[PDB]
């Protein structure tokens, strides 16, 4: 809860988010998911 | 509207999709701009 | 006894001091702040 992330590469179907997409930028997810690393 | 088109709005020409927009332009106002400068809205020529 | 009793009371106050707003993860924050600022110029350097 402490800390808030800002793009977590999951599904953007439908800000700066969209101006960033709209030009070609774009957000990978990581491999490993938090339950794992739990 | 609502099709992937080429569109050429008094000389400015672009392509995209076109949507009914609830922003509240002025009279006297005609062009939205982007972060990038990008035009986002636009007022028809005819139908205002 | 002793000694269980002091670890229980060391979580206890490390617990305490994380939830109450410490604002003690900056290390971890800066990488995402940094990353958010670095694409946000990019894409508004399109204006030159
Ligand atoms: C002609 O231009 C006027 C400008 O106000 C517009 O209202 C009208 O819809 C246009 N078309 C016709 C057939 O009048």
């Amino acid at each position: 809860n402490k800390v808030t992330l800002a793009d977590a590469g999951f599904i953007k179907q439908y800000d700066l988010i969209c101006a960033q997409k709209f030009n070609g930028l774009t957000v990978l997810p990581p491999l490993l998911t938090d339950e794992m690393i739990a | 509207k609502n099709k992937c088109v080429n569109f050429n709005f008094n000389g400015l020409t672009g392509t995209g999709v076109l949507t009914e927009s609830n922003k509240k332009f002025l009279p006297f106002q005609q062009f939205g701009r982007d972060i990038a400068d990008t035009t986002d809205a636009v007022r028809d020529p005819q139908t205002l | 006894k002793l000694i269980a009793n002091q670890f229980n009371s060391a979580i206890g106050k490390i617990q305490d001091s994380l939830s109450s707003t410490a604002s003690a993860l900056g290390k971890l924050q800066d990488v995402v702040n940094h990353n958010a600022q670095a694409l946000n110029t990019l894409v508004k350097q399109l204006s030159s």
